[PDB]
């Protein structure tokens, strides 16, 4: 399949247009990603906003200027020639009816399958403040591609200069069953099987490990054998340092 | 149907099929020399037995030797003849217990268990957070509209 | 899903349901006739004149009575013995999907020769051959143990049923939550 | 790096140098040390800091760590580390083999306990190589082993 690679330059750029424009919950900042969608690895090296206006009274009313779309994409070619139109990004926590009608706009100048991106300034719950989706039809069918972040050498190192485990893993793992339980109950009363079929595939696949439980305990003992030997090595240094500490005390008594 | 037969072949209908339709099977006078049809009966039986034990390894992990002799249309002495050639030539492998009359698959443990075979359990929850995260937004679309 | 297109009257719906029904008689793949009931078909067609095969064969895969369906049909489809063979697969596949997690509580996968013989209404000799033919068709996987009377079948064919997995999924939620208060708070309060 | 011109003027104003580590010129050494006094012109004395809002600081702290396995650490690196655990068990054994061989030759050649040996700190280097490496190999076989199973039911 394909994967979406979002550079930290793009994630931080979309967060800037939200605060500078004083965008409230009634508006969502829309922008255009730039990159190469030809290969299986989709990387976005550039992002910019657009004068978008949102209307909550009518989902079919949106203000977008196509002149600024083609001009800015042409003027930014002088920087890097690898930047083309692979899709667009927009703000807001949720996908409303106005987002479905604006999907067919950029598809005229886009060759391959466009890429959609949702930027969340609040980042409420779990991970992934920016979720990526693909727009394709047979009815609109959206698929969530794996979201990864990879930058250049100077870009990844520059983040560390500006900033100069097990418990968290168990908390998010427990919340996965709580969030899935609410999705099944709400969908049960919504119908009164296709959506629940995909969740049943993952949920079904000492229950099945009973055959490997005997062989698992034998491997855990071998792991402790290495840990027991390394523990003795650390214990020898404690006695060696205790004798070494006395040599310093013996010099303090004579001198 | 004869090509796909070897997978499901129990050798129960083997004598029945050869009698009704025998174009190349039992009696063949074309492009085959011989003094009788006994060569067609011996040569065809050698192939259906080798393919019979081959699919058992992929289906029956443990089977009684007494039941295996009835499925192979052989005897105690004739069963050990055909299986000895399959293992010696490096085709397949099986378990033969003469005093215990037990025939098993003999699953190799050389894979070091958890050190390798655990790769089947990583794909179980790989689609867990991915499918749920996609349905959270999808369900809210139909609920809001 | 087609809302706007494929204009059809009640005359062609019965002709369309004919090819949809007969496809599932010998079809061993993708659930069973109940999928045709999930779509607005049976409600739009007549309930008799050999259009009721969906209702008769629905419970025939549970109770396992072949005299109810064979008595109401003609000699056209009853002459082929293959039709009676495929009805035995879908009857057992309902119970074989319960081996890991659907209904059963302890979620331990084990099957003997006696328990499966009473559910499929078949003896111990015919049930061993029925499972081998089911895996050979690509519907199932796994192995079979005749020494200890154990049947291990890998989960392949999905199902559209639901509502029985909510309670058993809570078992993983409650049992793992106890370690958050005990083991989870032990490492945090370190 | 930056540059700003001064020429005539820019004086009779606030204090430019006193801000950050200015009033310098010990020997010739500053920055690239091709500059001394003039730099480009007049030693503008650049000061490079950074300030971010509450939303921007919340991102890079949780987002940037090493790579992205995050949100579930259990099964992502479980199969990758367990598959190489068989080879890791054999490689950590060689590290211990060369451990005591250094300490054995260390105390064998010294009957004095003085320094002719230009050994000013001899022991602590080889002692830490037998400690920190041992301290590295055991913790990765324990802390990871706790989440290596965690199966329960």
């Amino acid at each position: 399949h394909e994967k979406v690679t979002i550079a930290p330059l793009v994630l931080l750029s979309a967060l800037d247009h939200y605060e500078r424009t004083q965008t409230k919950e009634n508006k969502r900042c829309v922008g255009v990603i730039l990159g190469d969608a030809n290969s299986s690895t989709i990387r976005v090296t550039n992002s910019f906003a657009l004068p978008f206006e949102e209307d909550e009274k009518n989902s079919d009313v949106w203000f977008l200027d196509h002149n600024y779309i083609e001009n800015m994409n042409e003027m930014c070619k002088k920087i890097n020639a690898k930047e083309k139109l692979i899709g667009w990004y927009h703000s807001g926590p949720k996908l409303r009816a106005s987002d479905l009608k604006i999907n067919e706009l950029f598809k005229k100048y886009t060759q391959n399958n466009p890429l959609l991106l949702i930027v969340d300034v609040k980042q409420q719950g779990v991970g992934l403040p920016t979720d990526a989706y693909v727009a394709i039809e047979q009815e609109k069918t959206f698929l969530h591609l794996p979201c990864t972040i990879e930058a250049e050498e100077a870009e990844e190192i520059g983040v560390e200069h500006l900033l100069r485990i097990r418990l968290t893993n168990q908390l998010k793992s427990l919340k996965g069953l709580q969030s899935k339980l609410k999705d099944v109950v709400e969908y049960l009363d919504k119908v009164i099987h296709t959506i629940l079929g995909k969740l049943q595939d993952v949920f079904n696949l000492n229950n099945l490990q009973k055959a490997l439980t005997v062989k698992t305990n034998d491997e855990l003992m071998v792991i402790y054998i290495s840990n027991l030997v390394r523990s003795i090595i650390a214990f020898d240094d404690l006695i060696e340092n205790k004798i070494q500490n006395k040599k310093i005390q013996e010099q303090r008594v004579k001198d | 149907s004869l090509v796909k037969l070897f997978t499901t072949n129990e050798l129960m209908r083997w004598p029945i099929v050869q009698k009704t339709y025998e174009p190349v099977l039992n009696e063949d006078d074309l492009a085959f020399g011989g003094e009788a049809n006994k060569h067609h009966w011996e040569d065809l039986q050698k192939r259906v037995i080798e393919h019979n034990l081959r699919v058992i390894s992929e289906y029956y992990s443990r089977i009684t030797l007494l039941r295996l002799n009835e499925l192979l249309d052989l005897t105690e002495s004739q069963t050990e003849t055909y299986i000895s050639d399959l293992v010696n030539q490096g085709i397949i492998y099986a378990k033969v217990n003469r005093p215990a009359k037990i025939v098993n698959f003999e699953k190799p443990k050389n894979s070091s268990q958890l050190l390798n075979e655990w790769s089947h359990n990583v794909d179980e929850l790989l689609e867990h957070i991915e499918t749920i995260g996609h349905l959270i937004t999808k369900e809210e679309i139909m609920h809001g509209l | 899903t087609l809302e706007p297109s494929t204009s059809i009257t009640l005359a062609e719906r019965q002709q369309l349901a004919y090819d949809l029904s007969i496809s599932a008689l010998l079809g061993d793949k993708i659930y069973n006739f109940g999928e045709l009931l999930h779509h607005p078909i049976m409600e739009t067609i007549v309930n008799d004149s050999n259009y009721d095969w969906l209702f008769q064969l629905l419970n025939a895969l549970t109770v396992g009575d072949f005299d109810k369906f064979d008595s109401l049909i003609k000699v056209q489809i009853s002459k082929i013995p293959i039709l009676a063979q495929h009805e035995s697969f879908l009857r057992q596949k309902i119970c074989l999907m319960t081996l890991i997690e659907t209904v059963f509580v302890k979620n331990i996968r084990m099957l003997s020769f006696e328990d499966i013989s009473k559910a499929t209404h078949l003896p111990k000799d015919n049930v061993e051959h029925l499972v081998m033919r089911a895996i050979s068709l690509g519907l199932l996987k796994g192995s079979i143990d005749q020494v200890n009377e154990l049947v291990t079948i890998s989960w392949v064919q999905p199902r559209i049923i639901s509502g029985d997995q909510i309670t058993k999924m809570k078992d993983r939620l409650v049992e793992w939550n106890d370690q958050v208060e005990k083991l989870g708070k032990k490492m945090e309060a370190r | 790096d930056a540059f700003r011109l001064i020429d005539t003027g820019a004086l009779i104003n606030n204090l430019e140098p006193r801000q950050t580590t200015s009033n310098t010129g010990l020997l010739n050494k500053a920055n690239i040390q091709a500059l001394i006094h003039g730099l480009n012109r007049h030693y503008y004395s650049l000061n490079i800091d950074y300030h971010k809002t509450a939303k921007e600081t919340k991102m890079l702290m949780n987002l940037h760590k090493e790579q992205w396995q995050s949100g579930l650490k259990m099964y992502d690196y479980e199969e990758k580390e367990e598959s190489n655990l068989a080879a890791t068990k054999s490689m950590v054994k060689i590290a211990e083999q060369y451990s005591k061989r250094i300490e054995e030759e260390k105390e064998l050649t010294e009957e004095e306990l003085k320094t002719r040996y230009v050994g000013r700190q001899d022991p602590k280097k080889h002692l830490s190589e037998t400690a920190d490496e041992t301290l590295e190999n055991n913790i990765v076989s324990v802390l990871t082993a706790g989440v290596n199973s965690v199966a329960i039911k």
